[PDB]
């Protein structure tokens, strides 16, 4: 029933989602380069459409790029679908207004039908995953139209958005804050969740948890997969009690405006038996809501919560959780109207490397500092309309740009004023 | 035991033949005069016949429009092996036109030809079919083996045809007609062979010439290669292997549809010469090694075309988990089309060579085939298309439609291949 | 009087029969290559022709092949005597219709003359076993045939064919899945029972619960003998109450069309002690009905049981056996018809490797998995007609092609609909 569609925009997104594609068969038992099996564990009908022997990924895979197809042939083989790859014939050159505007309505027409189908071979549709880059061309312009379009023809589905956003010290190219605010616009209004992803957390992540020596983008990319299947696992494994996507909204998002989540998981294993058994739910508790650990260039143990989630994998026992959440409730800080703080799950079934495994998301006031140091790039080239002519000469008025802006500050500030006024709410 | 008659055709054909022979008496401890050499080995019956006396005689026979590849094979290569009553020899040669070979000499030496052949076949009970060595170059290859192949299969159409078409190279070997030749040729070997296997010299000589980049090997490398290639192909019809027990099987495992019966082969070591000293070449990386760009004998990469069906003949011990490990680590490196299983069989027979722990070779039905045939293709209609030395052939009885029929035929057959392509 | 005459066809055909002939001849206390014995254990006059000192095993060895005999003497010695050695004169190409209808009629007629000699130095026939492979051009087409010549010479005699079919994953030849199927028709119309046998299977047993580094064939084959020692065992050594071939079909094949069956057998044993003294009727109860022992590409534990038998060796204590049994039942589930599930029986006589030893057969909706897949196939390369010609230019009608598959679906849809029904005939 609880079916998953997921969308693969632009050069990221389709990268960070095969890594994930990648991962899931192995933990079910499918060739990862040619989606045939024999024997298979889990529930696979989440994610795979069975036909014969062959599991074929739900995924609608988009660009705008002239070559789509046999860029993916070269590094996935014949794992995907090729009626599934929907091919551009120039591309947007990092500008959102390319992607959003000047993309063709024949391209996204064909986005549209292969979303269809996707969602025509289904019992019911669980919900939607988008897998983007927000400096992108395409993945941030394109695949916010695609998000409003989903939006607009599904709505009541939780739609989920894994995003990369630009990293807190150096950035990419100029335009990049453009790019980002748009893309965060569009966020903000469309979906139901959005976790927030960047470069230079995972750098320092992939430096020092992971032992691999001058990692690239490639390993870099087993992160952000870590992350993306342990938060499916419930799904794929069942289990008497279980998460959906309808869970994780409904548990995570106290407002409609305030969605956008942080991820952390431990441990963090590259394929091999490299893992050390710790085996203590403990442990990975401590780890996993310390900074260390978290996904995105923020610091949350200096904020305060709103909401989160944790989810164990494998066999942890009822009495070290309740003892390890003792511990997190007593050293973090929430908000008082949220009284329970916590949605807490477990999946009895252990992630391919490691007996036991963790993954936790939440609603960290702390957040705002990204989108903070987002707004500030952006006022300052803004001001004095460097690289602008780029999107004003692409369709933009200087009203959409200042729309955009206003929306994501009218998020930064209501994310701050509760955060300030949580303080007295105790007394 | 299942006997095969080896027909060598052409300057080259029969260039081959000392090596080739050479191998076959070595691997099967027999000298080079027919005299047994201690134990032998091997269904020796197959391919040589015993004399009234205690010598064995190479069940062969080797077809010249001019006098001197025979004379000089015969005379001062491998004396006394080969029976000069199974040497066929004209006078003219063949001025390098297909039209000598096929239409307007050759055709008077059929009945001396078919002659040898039944005189070569009355000596045995059960024949399992001919293997014709022929370059596809020049004109006594080209031309005489395709008319050689028509009057066998017409006579005895139960037996399994096989031929070795030989490629000449673009420049050690090349010829300014060669593209009409070879097209020329295509087009008969198209109906005549069950089996045709095609052999590149430059993919030779590249290969070669890469290997011996450390040394300065021989002069004679090119030609053991060549001839190696045969006899390895042939080891699983001379030895009591579980593969290619029989051309029939051969035939069946291989060739789904009549014409699409042109294979590309694979080996490795190459030649024991190339790979001395230390040469414990392991299960795994012997298979690696015959995907491998460096030792296909075709301009084809493996990964970039699509398989129709794929036969690994190793010798020596190869554990069957090793394989089955090595076919699984292929990946889409071999890939078919979606209408097959991916049925690649693999398994090993007995080694001779006492310097090498192992070895193998393949046999490939692979789309790659249609793009040397389109090379050709195109070479022959730039010059036919301005008639470049056409009155050559003409002069001969080639009139015009029968070069036209040729273009076509090709055409349809490279659109054949190339069809799981798309 | 139980009196039993196999039949060795093609090369599979002898490797396979070969292990188990020299494995039988460890049992009873015989040379395994001269077949002289002094000293002998068992009813030996089951499988044994005794001519002063020589035990002489009774089996007919058929090929087409040309020299069959001397590939004999050159790995089993003397222990066939070469009159019952049918030598061929060229052989079949993979191709079941060479090994079907181009084989000799002299060819055949030889072939039962020496049937007819072996029943003719028996005082009753106690049944018949076939060796063979289904993806070969004689253990297929000319064992077919065979089969159906002793069925129509000498019907109500239990034959029994052990057989290997396509592996689930990677195939042999292109033409592979024609020979299996027509093969699988003969085998339908007229084997009593039919053991299903592949070497994927059998591989992942070799590398997993035998100590053998690289296996090759030569180890496979072990792991087939010993499933035929074991299934021969009660018959071999006697006992007040035992199990002929007659007591199988009559308790494993409720319907006439649904004798395949699932062979499993544990400890696997090579010679030498290498083996751990377990000595627990348990546990090997535990082992021979889980996924692990099977000799077939399927999963037992997941599908329905109509019947299942099972045969312990060696000193196994009846207090263990019901114990283990109960286990067993509460575990697995079964048909409702049949309500008493099982055939159980004992033989005192331990395997020479092990002092226990359990080998298990059954019908298991299960197996329709091996042959749907050989269909589907088939059905793809006969409705392109690759490598079809091989078929209709050696003497079958695309008539033959197409009842051939018609008689495997109706196997197929009848353990199917069986099995769903199932699950109402308990309310
Ligand atoms: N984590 C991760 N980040 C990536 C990867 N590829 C690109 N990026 C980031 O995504 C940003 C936008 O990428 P881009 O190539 O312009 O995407 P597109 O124009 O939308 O197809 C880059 O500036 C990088 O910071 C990847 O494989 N993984
Ligand atoms: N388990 C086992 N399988 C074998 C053995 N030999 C061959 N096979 C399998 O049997 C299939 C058919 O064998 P084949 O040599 O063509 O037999 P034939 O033509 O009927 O004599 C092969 O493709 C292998 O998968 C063996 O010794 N044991």
């Amino acid at each position: 029933a609880g079916e998953i569609v997921c969308i693969q925009v632009g050069q990221a997104g389709n990268q960070i989602a095969g890594a994930f594609w990648q991962k899931i068969c192995a933990e079910h038992g499918i060739d990862p380069v040619n989606g045939k099996a024999i024997d298979v564990v889990g529930d696979t009908d989440i994610f795979f459409n069975t036909i014969g022997d062959k599991y074929i990924p739900r995924a609608v895979v988009v660009d705008l790029e002239p070559a789509v197809v046999e860029n993916i042939r070269e590094k996935f083989g014949t794992l995907f679908d090729p009626k599934s790859i929907v091919s551009g014939a120039d591309g947007a050159g990092n500008n959102f207004a390319i992607g959003f505007n000047e993309h063709g309505a024949e391209t996204l027409e064909k986005v549209m039908q292969v979303v269809e189908q996707r969602v025509s071979e289904t019992e019911s549709i669980g919900g939607f995953i988008l897998t983007h880059s927000c400096g992108g061309g395409t993945g941030s312009g394109f695949g916010s139209k695609i998000l409003k379009t989903i939006r607009e023809r599904y709505p009541k589905v939780p739609i989920f958005t894994f995003s990369i956003f630009p990293s807190p010290k150096i950035s990419e190219t100029v335009v990049e804050p453009y790019n980002a605010i748009m893309t965060l616009s569009n966020l903000i209004k469309y979906a139901s969740c959005s976790i927030v992803l960047d470069n230079e957390a995972l750098f320092s992540i992939a430096e020092k948890k992971l032992e691999v020596e001058n990692p690239s983008l490639e390993d870099l990319n087993l992160i952000i997969a870590q992350v993306l299947t342990n938060v499916t696992a419930s799904l794929r494994f069942s289990g008497t009690l279980n998460l959906d996507l309808g869970k994780l909204v409904t548990n995570l998002v106290p407002f409609s405006n305030l969605h956008f989540l942080m991820a952390s998981t431990a441990p963090l294993v590259l394929a091999g038996k490299e893992s050390y058994e710790k085996m203590t739910a403990k442990e990975l508790s401590a780890q996993v809501f310390g900074d260390e650990y978290i996904c995105a260039a923020c610091k949350p143990t200096t904020g305060r919560y709103l909401a989160a989630s944790v989810l164990f994998r494998g066999a942890v026992k009822t009495s070290d959780v309740n003892e390890a959440m003792a511990t997190v409730k007593e050293q973090n800080s929430f908000v008082n109207w949220i009284p329970t703080g916590f949605k807490i799950s477990k999946s009895e079934t252990s992630p391919k490397d490691s007996a036991l495994g963790v993954i936790m998301l939440g609603n960290n006031s702390e957040i705002v500092s990204v989108f903070e140091r987002i707004g500030a790039n952006f006022d300052r080239l803004w001001s004095r309309k460097a690289f602008a002519h780029w999107f004003t000469d692409s369709g933009f008025e200087e009203k959409d740009l200042d729309d955009a802006r206003a929306l994501v500050q009218k998020v930064i500030d209501d994310y701050r004023k509760l955060t300030e006024d949580a303080e007295n709410l105790y007394f | 035991a299942r006997e095969v008659i080896t027909i060598h055709v052409g300057e080259l054909g029969i260039q081959i033949a000392p090596n080739f022979w050479k191998y076959l008496c070595d691997e099967h401890n027999i000298d080079y005069k027919g005299q047994e050499k201690g134990k032998i080995r091997g269904v020796i019956d197959n391919f040589f016949e015993k004399a009234s006396i205690g010598k064995w005689i190479p069940r062969t026979i080797l077809v010249d429009l001019g006098p001197n590849a025979i004379r000089k094979v015969t005379k001062k290569d491998m004396k006394d092996f080969f029976d000069p009553k199974r040497c066929v020899m004209g006078l003219a040669g063949d001025a390098n036109l297909f039209a000598k070979g096929y239409y307007s000499y050759g055709t008077r030496f059929m009945e001396e030809i078919m002659d040898k052949i039944q005189k070569e076949v009355d000596q045995t009970e059960h024949l399992q079919g001919f293997i014709v060595v022929h370059s596809i170059g020049d004109g006594t290859g080209a031309g005489l083996a395709p008319l050689i192949m028509e009057a066998i299969k017409k006579k005895h159409p139960k037996l399994v045809m096989m031929s070795y078409s030989i490629v000449p190279s673009q420049n050690m070997d090349c010829s300014t007609i060669l593209p009409y030749n070879a097209i020329l040729s295509l087009d008969k070997l198209t109906s005549c062979a069950d089996i045709s296997m095609i052999i590149d010299n430059d993919s030779i000589y590249r290969i070669v010439a890469t290997q011996g980049k450390e040394n300065e090997l021989s002069e004679s490398i090119f030609d053991q290669v060549l001839a190696k290639a045969l006899v390895e192909i042939t080891a699983t019809l001379r030895f009591n292997s579980p593969l290619n027990r029989s051309m029939m099987e051969m035939s069946t495992n291989l060739v789904p549809f009549p014409r699409n019966h042109f294979l590309m082969t694979s080996m490795s070591p190459l030649e024991t010469s190339l790979t001395s000293a230390h040469q414990k070449i392991e299960t795994k990386e012997l298979m690696q090694d015959l995907i491998d760009q460096d030792h296909i004998l075709a301009p084809i990469t493996v990964e970039k075309g699509v398989f129709t069906a794929f036969v690994i003949a190793l010798r020596g011990e190869n554990p069957h988990s090793i394989l089955q490990n090595s076919i699984k680590g292929f990946g889409d490196r071999v890939k078919f089309s979606e209408i097959f299983p991916t049925a690649i069989k693999a398994d090993s027979t007995t080694l001779t060579d006492e310097k090498l722990a192992r070895s193998g070779i393949t046999l490939m039905n692979h789309s790659g085939v249609a793009n040397l045939f389109q090379f050709l293709l195109t070479q022959f209609e730039l010059m036919y298309d301005h008639d470049a030395f056409t009155t050559w052939y003409y002069q001969e009885g080639m009139q015009p439609s029968e070069f036209e029929a040729a273009k076509n035929n090709i055409q349809k057959l490279i659109t054949e291949y190339k069809q799981d392509e798309y």
